[PDB]
């Protein structure tokens, strides 16, 4: 749940409540900064997670020897000067879906054939 | 298995279901908490449905909203009514505890507590997890059929 | 008694979500009332008669809500049947075929690991003198001396070892 500090003092904002209008806020406990709320959700606790995920891609990948090259065409610029690798949720589960990185636009398109992303 | 039915193939995914030690924690996907201040209208427009129905037929404005998933809560035989009537019964009579059906695109159980009450939902918290039994017996996680 | 509760339940909510049927009411309700009157238990039950009908009664403003007359009925005479069952894998659209689709997806869970390995026919085995034993290299004393190989037969249990 995305958590907003306060200006001047920049610390953490607890969640307080407002008894007589029947509302959130958020409040500084060092300062005296007090701000209304965005959202109802104030605390989220996954345990069962859907995960399915890239790389850290610098573009500066096909600026590395170590990297296998494919010869795919690229969806868009159709140049197969690909260099790919495996999902890097290293996770014991997660599959071997191949990412493929365009070296020509820096594209990524994966080799998947039951589901699809735009990630 | 009992002598005679052995070599039946769901009988033995319904004894795997009374054996193996699922909690709350097992089909829990997400444990979130609202600041819902109206318990007559749910601020989450995606539970507006739940309400009619158990009004239909004085606590406290700190909701805690949980999504269990319909995958695992039928590979161990259980129904929303089951795990709703277990949490119930576990504070007993001084939680406000509801949940949906089993035709909804997603499964919820909404309770409330009935001077510091965002602290004490928490102590609470925990406890509907790693001390909280549906169907099964202790110490028996993970149960594997074999032929 | 709390029939009221049964009462508006019907009425209400069959002739509330659109104005569309008129005077069927009195035939709708009326009709599927004593059903459940005649099952409630006036308390026995102390509330598993509730837990169907009640929650019956909202499987019918979720997402079948093209079905959700129907009521409308096919033979109403479902809700006897929603006394046991209760029908209620009778109740959701295709969303069914993905819970029965689900189902499917649970057994595969449940079974083992499964122990599979390539058996040779150039073996002789003493409990079913058979051709189908698999072993793994290894391992004691690996080359001078020797070193062991341990088989197995997966038709009968049977261990030996070589070297
Ligand atoms: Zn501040
Ligand atoms: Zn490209
Ligand atoms: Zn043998």
């Amino acid at each position: 749940t995305t958590f907003r500090f306060c200006r001047d003092c920049n610390n953490m904002l607890y969640p307080r409540e407002d008894k007589e209008n029947n509302r959130l806020l958020f409040e500084c406990r060092t300062c005296s900064y007090v701000e209304e709320a965005g959202s109802p959700l104030v605390y989220r606790h996954e345990l069962i997670t859907n995960i399915g995920e890239t790389a850290g891609v610098v573009q500066d990948i096909g600026s590395d020897p170590t990297l296998p090259r494919s010869d795919r065409e690229c969806p868009k610029c159709h140049s197969r000067e690909n260099v790919f690798f495996q999902s890097q949720q290293r996770r014991k589960d997660t599959s071997m879906v191949l990412f493929f990185v365009c070296l020509s636009c820096s594209h990524i398109f994966t080799s998947d054939q039951k589901n699809k992303r735009t990630q | 298995l009992e002598p005679g039915h052995a070599a039946d193939q769901e009988q033995a995914k319904l004894i795997r279901s009374a054996i193996e030690h699922t909690t709350l924690k097992s089909v829990t996907i997400a444990s979130e908490i609202y600041y819902d201040p109206d318990p007559r209208s749910t601020v989450i427009p995606e539970d507006e449905e739940i309400i009619q129905l158990h009004f239909s037929l004085q606590q406290s404005p700190w909701l805690l909203r949980l999504e269990l998933d319909r995958a695992a809560m039928n590979d161990k035989d259980l129904t929303m009514g089951q795990v709703g009537e277990r949490i119930k019964q576990t504070f007993k009579n001084d939680l406000f505890v509801i949940w949906s059906e089993d035709n909804d695109e997603k499964l919820i159980i909404r309770c409330r507590v009935v001077a510091e009450e965002d602290h004490m939902l928490k102590k609470i918290e925990n406890t509907m997890l790693e001390n909280i039994t549906l169907r099964g017996v202790e110490n028996i996680e993970r149960v594997v059929m074999m032929k | 008694k709390l029939r009221d509760q049964v009462l508006k339940a019907l009425y209400d909510v069959l002739a509330k979500e659109s104005e569309h049927p008129p005077q069927s009411i009195l035939h709708t309700a009326k009709a599927i009332e004593s059903e459940m009157n005649k099952v409630n238990n006036c308390d026995t039950n102390e509330a598993a008669y509730k837990a169907r009908y009640r929650i019956i009664y909202s499987n019918v403003i979720s997402k079948n809500n093209p079905d959700l007359k129907h009521k409308i009925a096919n033979g109403d005479i479902t809700p006897e049947f929603l006394a046991t069952c209760d029908a209620k894998d009778l109740a959701p659209a295709p969303l069914k075929q993905k819970i029965e689709e689900i189902a499917k997806q649970n057994l595969y869970n449940a079974q083992g690991a499964t122990i599979e390995r390539s058996v040779t026919d150039r073996f002789t085995c003493g409990k079913c003198k058979e051709k189908k034993v698999s072993y793994y290299q290894l391992q004691t004393r690996s080359a001078d001396h020797p070193l062991t190989t341990f088989c197995t037969c997966e038709a009968c249990g049977n261990r030996w070892k070589f070297s």
